[PDB]
């Protein structure tokens, strides 16, 4: 099947340009049966299909109303990918941006409109604020069930993304929601429950992963 | 033009129940109404296209049906992973959304306090970190107090989501203290009320042990 996959940054300064690329695997973006969009989310706004660009022996771009006189959506075709740019941005474009086909599933042989497939989405952040990665501190299991985890403190934007032994251990994991301080930075944790019994012969290690900045941080996290 | 309004915002229901979402269209003439589903923290997932076409990978429990301007989305038999928000769309317009919400037997949490680092205190800031695992449903008072006095106005709360197998909630409370005032006090507690709970439950440590 299709895979999209998104990258660009997640900070730009207010007035300034967004600029984010959907590189496409399984499907061309000159396919005569395909539609690439761009679309964003937000709490407030929820869903919003912003523009379009597809291939029918020419290109065509299509743009909703509201972005309009700031919004370009080019395909590039050594690549295989199409891309989103935003110009003069305002706090009103903080958001997540998704990239999806359209236009390839048929109902009777006519291709339908639905967003078949999705990439994983970029947080975009419109902010003056300099990035600034996070500090990980251990939340120790003390002294049949132990609570540990890691407190990662003081970053900006977000997002950031934790797992534990690199992924091997899931179960149990609980990653809480960001919340932003006083400061204006932002601070999570993430937790995970194991038997008591784990401690002394297990190895639990948070991994955390803040692609603003480039941090990836792994933290031993051990019994006091 | 075309608008999408779509009832309940949201909804509770158990485990096995039938679940009916509403879409209402106006200024359109198109049956081609799609649905998404929505868990936390992905991309939206084609759930019904064509207003009753199932998605690829879509169990048979969704079903979509369309009459006129109205277009129903119908889950036959709740599970806990269909937590979820589901959104309809037609053209370029997007519904609001419906948040679909597991109502299940009530559980207490389990609580655990957590003291600040060595290596946090020498940063000049302490966080004190009180967990409540696993519990239902979300209504939860968490109480801070150091050497006996309630504390306000220095703590943040963060919840998850509702989990996708076992249906509940769990909450952090951080307390935020500069070193000097989390040096100056010995007791550091952390009481929870829950309606799973015959009484308050308070953990607490002592600086130093």
């Amino acid at each position: 099947q299709v895979q999209l996959q998104q990258s660009g940054p997640g900070l730009v300064k207010p007035s300034q340009t967004l600029s984010l690329t959907c590189a496409i695997s399984g499907d061309s973006v000159s396919s005569y049966n395909a539609v690439w969009n761009w679309i964003r989310q937000s709490p407030s706004r929820g869903l919003e299909w912003l523009g379009r660009t597809y291939y029918r022996s020419g290109w065509y771009n299509d743009y909703a109303e509201s972005v309009k006189s700031r919004i370009t959506i080019n395909p590039d075709t050594s690549k295989n990918q199409f891309s989103l740019q935003l110009n003069s941005v305002t706090p009103e474009d903080t958001a997540v941006y998704y990239c999806a086909r359209s236009g390839h599933i048929t109902v009777f042989g006519v291709n339908v409109d639905a967003f078949d497939m999705w990439g994983q989405g970029t947080m975009v952040t419109v902010s003056s604020a300099s990035t600034k990665g996070p500090s990980v501190f251990p939340l120790a299991p003390s002294s049949g069930t132990a609570a540990l985890g890691c407190l990662v403190k003081d970053y900006f934007p977000e997002p950031v993304t934790v797992s534990w032994n690199s992924g091997a251990l899931t179960s149990g994991v609980h990653t809480f929601p960001a919340v932003l301080q006083s400061s204006g930075l932002y601070s999570l944790s993430s937790v995970v429950t194991v038997p008591s019994s784990s401690l002394g012969t297990q190895t639990y290690i948070c991994n955390v992963n803040h692609k603003p900045s480039n941090t990836k941080v792994d933290k031993k996290v051990e019994p006091k | 033009d075309i608008q999408m309004t779509q009832s309940p915002s949201s909804l509770s229901a158990s485990v096995g129940d039938r679940v009916t979402i509403t879409c209402r269209t106006s200024q359109s003439l198109s049956s081609y109404t799609h649905w998404y589903q929505q868990k936390p923290g992905k991309a939206p997932k084609l759930l019904i296209y064509a207003a009753s076409s199932r998605g690829s990978g879509v169990p048979s429990r969704f079903s979509g049906s369309g009459s006129g301007t109205d277009f129903t989305l119908t889950i036959s038999s709740l599970q806990p992973e269909d937590f979820a928000t589901y959104y309809c769309q037609q053209s370029r317009t997007f519904g609001q959304g419906t948040k679909v919400e597991i109502k299940r037997t009530v559980a207490a949490p389990s609580v655990f306090i957590f003291p600040p680092s060595d290596e946090q205190l020498k940063s000049g800031t302490a966080s004190v970190v009180c967990l409540l695992n696993n519990f239902y449903p979300r209504e939860a008072k968490v109480q801070w107090k150091v050497d006996n006095a309630l504390q306000s106005g220095n703590s943040q709360e963060s919840v998850t989501e509702q989990d996708s197998k076992d249906s509940t909630y769990s909450l952090s409370s951080t307390l935020t203290l500069s070193k000097a005032d989390y040096e100056k006090h010995k007791v550091y507690a952390c009481e929870v009320t829950h309606q799973g709970l015959s009484s308050p439950v308070t953990k607490s440590f002592n600086r130093g042990e």
